[PDB]
């Protein structure tokens, strides 16, 4: 039934993978409001959609920008992979279009705001509590590696709060559709794979080590793996050397140290029973999976939100004013954008 | 205690990614 369900999942996204939509919107169809969240080649907005009165989260990208760092391939990734998924833990992508200067990706808006938030001025979640947004993440990595898809950049900081206190994954630009192994050197330090760190060829199993950094972050309040520079954070993930917390359950620990394996004959979600070794793992025994999936399960925590449009549960960023240029920019690189 | 470690050090703000 589960192979049933990704078996019609996926003629869902092939379809849209093969054929995809394109140039759905304009830039004047939505007023500008606040900026949501930066990245380096713009910043995300919170937007209204005039013709309908719905507030939306838009990705502007500068594509000179873009092609400058070298992200062509990984632009369009992002939006191909983001338009053909359908997924209750994925943000929906509901426009997109481009212009002289920029692409654009617009999105249902999570008001809720960033996991990462939450979790630094809570501190640390309980073991509930990151159980239940872990196993979304399972469920969520379960469909994208059923579609040949990585997803690569695992953090708080991509994970959003929706009004039912479930995750919204955001933010695709490494995410690849990818059959053997892939080489690219991304992601975020913390959460990096060694695999990745000593530049081998890796697959989907990256995922899962991420998974592994995500719930010990969770659960302790700080990563495995922490240092002031990115070059120290590798040494320690090479050595793959965890400790934990004292108050970390049997299970957790167990759970952490399979899914923490720098040996991936032995990573957990790796094995020849895959996802199955992580959903029937012993820290996982509470989780309904079905309930997980139907949001029927109650969240521990629920968001405030004073209206529609409001963004406290964001920070504030410096606003910059959005300039269409008179002549198109990297036409050629972006055509099928 | 690692939790005095972790907000004394310049990675508890939001984490840039890395590529290439
Ligand atoms: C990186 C990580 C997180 C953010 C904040 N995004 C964001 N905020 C609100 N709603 C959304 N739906 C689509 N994405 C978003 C910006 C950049």
């Amino acid at each position: 039934s589960v192979k049933e369900f990704l078996a019609k999942a996926k003629e869902d996204f092939l379809k849209k993978w093969e054929n995809p939509a394109q140039n759905t919107a304009h830039l004047d169809q939505f007023e500008r409001i606040k900026t949501l969240g930066t990245g380096s080649f713009g910043r995300v907005m919170l937007v209204k959609h005039m013709e309908t009165g719905n507030h939306y989260a838009m990705k502007i990208l500068d594509k000179q920008k873009v092609v400058k760092l070298k992200q062509i391939e990984h632009t369009l990734n992002e939006k191909r992979i983001l338009q053909a998924v359908n997924f209750p833990f994925l943000v929906k992508l509901e426009f997109s279009f481009k212009d002289n200067s920029n692409l654009y990706m617009v999105m249902e808006y999570v008001p809720g705001g960033e996991m990462f938030s939450h979790l630094r001025r809570i501190g640390r979640f309980s073991e509930p509590h990151a159980r239940f947004y872990a196993a979304q993440i399972v469920l969520t990595f379960e469909y994208l590696h059923s579609l040949d898809l990585i997803y690569r950049d695992l953090k708080p900081e991509n994970l959003l709060i929706d009004q039912q206190g479930y995750i919204q994954v955001t933010d695709f630009g490494f995410a690849k559709r990818v059959k053997g192994r892939t080489w690219t050197l991304c992601g975020t330090p913390e959460y990096l794979a060694p695999e990745i760190i000593l530049s081998k060829g890796y697959n989907k199993a990256v995922d899962w080590w991420a998974l592994g950094v995500l719930i010990y972050e969770m659960a302790a309040g700080y990563p495995p793996f922490f240092a002031d520079q990115p070059i120290q954070i590798y040494e320690k993930i090479v050595s793959g050397k965890v400790r934990f917390p004292s108050h970390f359950s049997s299970d957790l620990k167990d759970l952490l140290r399979n899914l923490l394996q720098v040996d991936l004959t032995k990573r957990f979600g790796n094995l020849k029973d895959g996802v199955n070794d992580i959903k029937n793992h012993k820290w996982f025994a509470t989780t309904d999976w079905i309930a997980i999936y139907q949001r029927k399960v109650e969240a521990p925590f629920i968001p405030k939100f004073k209206g529609p449009g409001d963004t406290s549960n964001f920070d504030d960023y410096e606003e910059e004013e959005i300039r269409v240029s008179i002549n198109e920019k990297c036409g050629k690189e972006f055509s099928e954008f | 205690t690692t939790y005095a470690d972790f907000i004394a050090s310049g990675r508890t703000g939001r984490r840039n990614a890395i590529h290439d």
